[PDB]
């Protein structure tokens, strides 16, 4: 349709570069493990982080807007959404938790998922319960909203009723450097440009605006799906029951060829022959196939407590 | 041969501090001009023109001469050398480093000399010093920056109550490759060098043997401030030349000769090899400003005669008799 | 909604330091075995406990209010609540008994839960029966009451009719020095500082009130749950019928597996596969499993004599 | 790898045919070269003892005298030997 044209004659970029110098130190950094044996602890994965981020702050030359150039270490709760950070169009990099396991022990910090949200419950301090806004997913554009002043919000107010909107764009990288903590991801932005966009036309690039994400598996009621990237060109796929500890680890290919067997006695009659015979893992596959639910209590817990 | 060995989380700090205290009050630079670079003192320019002004500016500043010892004359470096070992009483200890500018890791060279950089020069002039260290990555100051970031160390595992202003006050003298230091963290510097990454060699000054600093010889410090080439790296060596091919023998020992009665006049056992080599290569050689006018021209007191004497037989492990046997038999031949 | 702003606003904050030195020699402290051999007993415990932070508090050099800064060593049952001691704002330390185990023998003396409440019987002394307090669950600061004489209720009625109360606030810490009294912990505390809270207003920090822990699983009507945290990043669940001595330890995941499965031959199968002989633990799994409820009878007990 | 590639073009040596002159600081660093576009290099360091080798032709010195005769390394082994039709 003609809009098509109408939206790409309506350019109105205006790209700023501030001498924001590439943070290329950041950029193809080889993972490395901070605890030297045993396993880290959140305080010390903490601290790596941010002598990680300090020095090449420093490095860099440029300064920062730490929040308790825009830092953030393990602030998913201190900031209700990311879209707050990004009106600034500036710099960003976060420390987020953006698991690749649906649950199971986070560095020192055991967490589950119960409905969308996160029932994160650090060994030291406050149990935060956020959920995750789609950070690692497919394509480097994001849409996010710009600082506007009341008064420039009724200045627009005529100029928004038809649907226009000043939207600002950024690309993304990220980089898991820790093994030992691979549900934790050291996110990178740079902002782009800033444009106007009509809101009943669409976008080439398919840029997409973060979002929460939604674990659970409307076919399959109780349970909640998730799947990754293995090094070796391999798409896993982590299930387990919401709210609950149990978790496991399979190729997506395996899962598929047994989704559509009819008879759980077929469904362990394959298992066997590929040789898998922990109970652990059988049962908790035939238990997903079945679509079994079962209402987990809650408990309390008895935690350790931080050993600095 | 490239290392990335990162340094623990502790020393981070201990290095931020000794790249403060290295700014001192020069918060603010400003890079030199093209044709100032030129008449001071391709791919050497383009770092020299901001180096040269850095290490001008802030390791030549006030607060800075205590351990930045580099960038001085011979007879400074004879004064300073003798007033340190009369501060530390003879009791020094010497820093030999083996391909420092081959085994200084990313995160040395990211932390302390680009961050020293960035520091000292304009924000404006950033991305060009970035680039230039980034490119550098992938010359004689930094060789002082590793050893006053070494010494900083030390000094802070030696000390750890004391404000890191006062620990750094203490460092001594410090040139590239070689430097001095107190004798009290000689055990504990293996350990500092060890976080690091680095390969430390040091040896206990002995007055027997002489002290060993810059390949020249103390022969007695603690009252004289008479030194020598060092005996130990050069006798071994300098009967063989290493002059390219197309020099003549003769230019390149006379050469040699020549810079050896202008550092070591009055040194034994080497000033009758250079009368000797004056003697016979002299008369064959070239003309001298025909050699002047060459490229490969520059690609080469008296009351304590005894006691350098004896401090050369020490260093040498040559006997009295066996030492008047030799040079007997340099100065007949 | 605005009203986060207004209670931002709103901060009357006062904190207050009274030189109140950190008791570091009591934090990071490494666990010891009070007994020589064989197990120790609640006396030998006891006064272990009260060396320990009789010299902690000689080496900080303040002062204490012992009850029969402020102090108390097994006085759960001494104190209605743990308020009474928080409102007075001052460092706080106890010795108190926040059990792993839904039951057993702890130290030399045996115990049991009945209903929400610990029948705890000593060895040597008064059986006690008091709830627990919810000590070491996640998070580090609470919010509590402060004192005030009447004359001071007087003036607030009007003030807090509205809705407005005095808080205090604290920083939190417990030890569980000794392996061979698992159930017991030494708590540390630290008021921070105290300011005025709306009573509909939410809070960011997620603050929360000690309360009185519910054991009782309304999925399993007759039992007792609780699951605690290892050493090796190990979530162990403990469960045991109500009132009775019989618990038993394991791993959340294998429960949690099990929790599932239809057929009680299908239970007893898939634990033979995990190689778990002992019929004292499969059968009361077992138990669990199926939710037999059995009338535990009351009857006498004939406890030892102290031997001093 | 960091200058301009006018400037390091502008510093190539004389070149002819199979034959040619070059800075010896690549002399070991030319194998590699050769490796990677796939050829075989022979290379030789100046040596004034023996002479300079360049075209079939000897420099007796080079440094001073032009002064130059056939290659005897080459030559003096064949020349007693005639290889006409």
């Amino acid at each position: 349709t003609r809009a098509l044209q109408r939206a790409v004659i309506d350019k109105t970029k205006t790209p700023i570069e501030t001498r924001f110098y590439p943070l290329d130190s950041l950029r193809t950094v080889t993972p490395k493990r901070v605890a030297d044996n045993g396993h880290a602890v959140s305080g010390a994965v903490r601290d790596a982080a941010r002598r990680l981020i300090d020095e090449s702050i420093t490095a860099v030359g440029g300064s920062k807007f730490e929040v308790n150039f825009i830092v953030g270490v393990d602030v998913d709760y201190y900031v209700t959404e990311p879209d707050v950070l990004l009106e600034h169009m500036r710099p960003v990099v976060l420390h987020t938790f953006n698991p690749k396991k649906v649950s199971g022990f986070d560095a020192d910090s055991p967490f589950t998922i119960k409905n969308n949200l996160v029932e994160y419950k650090v060994s030291g301090g406050a149990a935060w319960v956020h959920p995750v806004w789609d950070w690692c997913e497919a394509g480097e554009f994001i849409a996010s909203r710009v600082r506007t002043s009341w008064k420039e919000w009724f200045l627009q107010l005529p100029l928004r009723m038809i649907g226009l909107e000043k939207v600002g764009y950024h690309k993304i990288h990220h980089c898991r450097p820790w093994t030992d903590c691979p549900d934790r991801a050291l996110v990178y932005t740079i902002p782009q440009y800033v444009i106007w966009r009509f809101n009943w036309i669409d976008t080439e690039l398919h840029v997409r605006k973060l979002k929460r994400i939604e674990y659970q598996d409307e076919t399959k009621p109780g349970w909640n799906r998730l799947e990754y990237v293995t090094d070796k060109n391999e798409l896993l796929v982590s299930i387990g029951r919401e709210g609950e500890h149990a978790q496991i680890t399979i190729e997506k290919e395996k899962l598929d060829m047994l989704s559509g067997l009819s008879a759980t006695q077929s469904v362990n009659a394959r298992l066997i022959g590929m040789g898998h015979k922990d109970p652990q893992y059988t049962s908790m596959i035939v238990q997903y196939y079945t679509g079994k639910k079962v209402v987990s209590p809650i408990s309390p817990t008895v935690y350790k407590p931080t050993m600095p | 041969v490239a290392n990335d060995k990162k340094p623990s989380d502790r020393i981070a700090k201990i290095a931020e501090t000794f790249v403060k205290l290295m700014n001192g009050p020069f918060k603010d630079l400003d890079p030199l001009s093209i044709e100032e670079t030129i008449e001071r003192l391709l791919f050497i320019l383009k770092v020299s023109r901001y180096t040269l002004a850095y290490s001008d500016i802030v390791l030549h500043a006030e607060h800075n001469e205590h351990w930045y010892y580099p960038g001085r004359n011979p007879t400074e470096i004879a004064d300073g050398v003798c007033e340190f070992v009369s501060d530390c009483d003879a009791e020094v200890i010497e820093t030999d480093f083996s391909n420092l500018d081959g085994r200084v890791s990313s995160w040395m060279q990211r932390n302390i000399a680009q961050k020293a950089m960035v520091q000292a020069f304009r924000p404006e002039y950033r991305d060009e010093i970035i680039s230039f260290m980034d490119t550098i990555i992938n010359t004689t100051p930094h060789n002082t920056q590793y050893n006053g970031c070494v010494e900083f160390t030390a000094l802070t595992f030696e000390h750890p109550d004391a404000e890191p202003e006062d620990l750094f006050r203490l460092i001594g003298p410090k040139c590239g490759d070689d430097g001095l230091s107190r004798a009290i963290i000689q055990k504990s510097i293996n350990r500092a060098a060890k976080c690091f990454g680095l390969e430390l060699k040091v040896e206990r000054y002995n007055p027997e043997i002489g002290l060993c600093f810059l390949s020249r010889v103390f022969v007695d410090p603690l009252a004289t401030t008479t030194t020598i080439q060092d005996p130990l790296r050069t006798l071994r060596k300098l009967h063989l030349t290493t002059r390219d091919p197309t020099i003549p023998l003769a230019d390149a020992a006379c050469d040699r000769v020549e810079g050896y009665l202008c550092t070591d006049a009055l040194t034994p056992l080497i000033s009758d090899y250079c009368k000797m080599v004056l003697r016979l290569y002299g008369p064959t050689a070239s003309t001298e400003q025909v050699r002047n006018q060459r490229r490969s021209r520059n690609k080469e007191h008296p009351q304590d005669a005894h006691l350098m004497k004896q401090v050369l037989i020490k260093r040498t492990a040559i006997d009295e008799d066996q030492v008047d046997a030799l040079i007997g038999r340099f100065a007949a031949m």
